[PDB]
RNA sequence: GCUCAUUAAAUCAGUUAUCGUUUAUUUGAUAGUCAUGGUAUAACUGUGGUAAUUCUAGAGCUAAAAUCUCGACCCUUUGGAAGAGAUGUAUUUAUUAGAUCAAUGUCUUCGGACUCUUUGAUGAAUAACUUUUCGAAUCGCAUGGCCUUGUGCUGGCGAUGGUUCAUUCAAAUUUCUGCCCUAUCAACUUUCGAUGGUAGGAUAGUGGCCUACCAUGGUUUCAACGGGUAACGGGGAAUAAGGGUUCGAUUCCGGAGAGGGAGCCUGAGAAACGG
């Protein structure tokens, strides 16, 4: 026949963030039982007030950044057009959503919880002796 | 900027290109990627620099002085700073993995041979997949087969002839990059030889005959192979 | 009759019967080696070198010169109604003088440095 | 000049006349001399950047072989006798690759005196050659390009060829 | 680099194939065949013309070589040798090269015989030519060696060329599979070759690419061919949005042009509008 036999990165790219929703990881850091390395109290908050508090992708994403200047040594900066809308649309995500560092943006969403998990997703148990091994 | 060399998208807009070399575009890594980028020893494009022009690091030995010097599968690439060598080796995930060798395993590197004939006043020859051209081989080095290459002279120490049940490294394809020790060989219209690999988990695997590197007998691969 | 045409036909020689092998398991044949055909074309005794596509087929026209027509049936699956459809490809195909042709004849070809403008495969086997 | 320009042409079933780019530089022909029997004029192209092509246009000496006993001795060219392509070509005595001359039979024969000890048919050949060394003019078969080479090589006829040839000169 | 005019097996996407080709640069291989020849540009010196020019005029200057095999021999140790001969580079056409053995198999009369089977192991330059190309009037470190002692004779490591090959950056064709609507398009093509053969030409090269001559074929209800496409629609081309429900940006369109036509020249590349 015909065969492609081409290489692909996306594939092997990692799409853990496409099916990652916010109200699942919350039950799992209650019943994670670790710790969670929770910031002290006065380096969250933004402008001495005007930003609000830091969300907890806010202080992930910023760590991000901490983690790869103290390896490269180097900043990054006011590069334009992504910036236009990273600072203008996401300080707006800020205002309308997050109160008190905590975002409440998530529960006006039209993505639901089931597309994620959706009985365990693949690797279903379509068949009858498929069914009996997860019993076992 | 393509997949294997593990550049953030961070950092400046233009990815290097690659001069042209021994090795494939495509195949290559160019030495400011290896140097600044990924094992992080200059900051800016400028420290890359004055690494080469005082003549730090040496490629399979040779003094090795350019920006974007393609560097390519199975290098050695010698330090002359630390006393410590690497060896470039692809990573089954998709990407390229820099590798610590000892003095001995720099002084041999592993070549596949692309194409043999008969040179001038009837003279053998072949010729690497890094171009290294070799006069007066074995005859029994034919097509595909790796080659054990001195590197202080050009000189062929060990030869692999290509038989079904060795330790195999893909070097193209979908399956890119894993060992796998052979199922069998395929023929095919076209060619389009699939030469059938079945790893640790024993598990079919399907590339072509052209991204075929023999790295060893069943058992023993000839290279330290990073385990992890 | 061998020299029929206007120049006078012999191979390049690059017994008065030079041979040589197409390779990959097809076989010189007996009309190949003690004919009289001299065809520069022809992949036995011959200057071109088979590499590239070794397809098989159905001979469905014959009566040209030199050159007969391949009919490639198969099957396309479509994945969208999930049913097939029948289909084919005439292919035409330059003949050499040592494989008997007419309609039918299970036929075998490997691809040869395309030698006039949609042949690109010249007969190799013909069961 | 000359283009080979493949889309302009019919397909195979019939699909026609796109225009789809204009004529470019490596689609590129140029154009034949006509190459004559006179005071030998070397021409000049320069091909793709590197190399270069050797038109020729009018020759007077090229080297022939002797194919019997393989020696090679350098031609004085006197006339066309016969071309399968076109008969245009002869009438106006035109050098192109398998193209039937005739030659000087006397560099031939200053070889065969001194290094043998015989003259020529007043050691042994055939019979159809031997009658035309007294006649001084042998028929000689061109096995070069001149329009790429520039030079007239090629090679004298004997055994059956010789036979073919003669037939069709009758 | 900008601007004007819309392409349906074409583009594009991948895939080959380059033993069908060309390639500056990249890299890897690779050549035993006069302490200095002869020319040459100017600047300049001064005179002028011209409405004018990055316009112009005339004058005087600066044979020998070495290696391959053969070895008479002599001498037992590191072994060493007389003389017997034999070898241009590129380019162009023609010619030339590119059955066996060992035993462990086997038999035997125990001396050896046998390759049936096995095990291994060997095989598969001539003659000429060329508007004669190269064979270094190249550079840096080491400054040594012999005697007729002249600033003689000889001598190490590189570097750069340079021929050819390979490599890569390419480019050119090419293989194959994958596009939207349509039977109110069933025949289409040979009505710029359509299908092919052969020969020549042209080209970097394949080739109906072009032209002779020769055969009547090609694709098709499995939909050819034709038509519609507002083909700002489409390409996982490419990351993307850590709940805005499927959002983004980026890249790719396709073609032509530089007042209009047409012809040309350099260059690895342009049929280049900063000729």
């Amino acid at each position: 026949t015909h065969f492609e036999d081409r290489f692909d990165a996306r594939e092997h790219k990692d799409r853990s963030n496409k099916s990652r929703m916010q109200a699942m990881e919350e039950y799992i850091r209650e019943s994670s039982d670790q710790p969670d390395w929770s910031a002290s109290i006065g380096a969250d908050i933004v402008n001495h007030g005007r930003g609000g508090i830091k969300s907890l992708r806010d202080t992930e994403k910023e760590r991000r950044v901490t983690s790869f200047e103290e390896d490269n040594f180097t900043r990054l900066n006011i590069t334009n057009k992504a910036e236009k809308r990273k600072q203008k649309q996401r300080e707006r995500n800020a205002r309308m959503n997050v109160i008190g560092g905590e975002d409440f943006g998530i529960f006006s969403s039209k993505r639901k919880l089931e597309d994620s998990t959706s009985r365990r997703g693949a690797k279903k148990t379509r068949s009858a002796w498929d069914r009996a091994q997860r019993r076992l | 900027a393509p997949h294997h060399w593990l550049l953030d998208k961070l950092s400046g807009c233009y990815a290097p290109r690659p001069s042209a070399g021994p090795h494939k575009l495509r195949e290559s890594l160019p030495l400011i990627v290896f140097l600044r980028n990924r094992l992080k020893y200059a900051l800016n494009g400028r420290e890359v620099k004055a690494i080469l022009m005082q003549r730090h690091v040496k490629v399979d030995g040779k003094v090795r002085t350019d920006t974007t010097y393609p560097a390519g599968f199975m290098d050695v690439i010698t330090l002359d700073a630390t006393n410590e060598n690497f060896r470039l080796v692809y990573d089954v995930k998709g990407r390229f993995a820099v590798h610590r060798i000892t003095d001995e395993e720099a002084s041999y590197k592993l070549g596949k041979v692309k194409k043999v004939q008969l040179g001038k006043k009837g003279v053998p020859y072949v010729v690497t997949h890094d171009g290294r051209t070799i006069r007066y081989p074995d005859p029994n080095i034919k097509v595909n087969d790796t080659v054990k290459i001195d590197l202080a002279s050009g000189k062929i120490t060990d030869f692999i002839k290509f038989d079904a049940g060795k330790l195999v490294y893909v070097t193209g394809g979908r399956n890119l990059g894993r060992i796998g020790t052979i199922v069998h060989k395929e023929r095919h219209d076209g060619g389009f030889d699939l030469v059938h690999i079945k790893d640790s988990l024993d598990n079919t695997f399907v590339t072509r005959l052209n991204n075929v590197f023999v790295i060893g007998e069943q058992g023993k691969p000839y290279i330290s192979l990073p385990k992890g | 009759t061998v020299q029929s045409e206007r120049a006078f036909q012999k191979q390049p020689h690059i017994t008065k019967r030079w041979y040589k092998n197409a390779g990959l398991g097809f076989k010189t044949p007996k009309t190949a080696i003690e004919g009289s055909y001299i065809d520069k074309k022809c992949p036995f005794t011959g200057l071109v070198s088979i590499r590239g596509k070794i397809l098989t087929g159905t001979v469905v026209s014959t009566k040209m010169h030199r050159t007969i027509v391949i009919r490639r049936a198969y099957l396309h699956y479509i994945p969208k109604y999930n049913r097939y459809e029948k289909r084919h490809k005439n292919v035409p195909v330059h003949v050499s003088p040592a494989f008997r042709v007419q309609v039918g004849d299970i036929v075998t070809v490997g691809q040869c440095r395309p030698i006039s403008k949609t042949v690109r495969f010249n007969v190799v086997k013909v069961s | 000049g000359i283009s080979r320009d493949s889309r302009h042409k019919r397909s195979a079933t019939g699909a026609k006349r796109a225009q789809f780019r204009k004529k470019r530089k490596f689609e590129l022909g140029r154009q034949p001399a006509n190459t004559k029997i006179g005071a030998k004029r070397i021409h000049s192209v320069r091909t793709r950047g590197g190399n270069k092509k050797y038109r020729a246009l009018r020759i007077e000496t090229g080297n022939f072989s002797w194919a019997s006993e393989g020696i090679s001795k350098k031609t004085r060219i006197a006339g066309v006798v016969y071309h399968p392509s076109n008969n245009e070509l002869v009438r106006t005595n035109t050098l192109t690759k398998a193209a039937i001359v005739q030659i000087d039979a006397t560099p031939f024969r200053q070889w065969f005196e001194a290094h043998y000890g015989q003259t020529l048919g007043k050691a042994k050949i055939e019979s159809s050659v031997e009658s035309q060394f007294s006649a001084g003019r042998l028929y000689a078969c061109i096995s070069s390009r001149p329009g790429q080479s520039g030079r007239c090589d090629g090679y004298i006829l004997e055994g059956e060829e010789l036979a073919f040839y003669l037939r069709r000169l009758t």
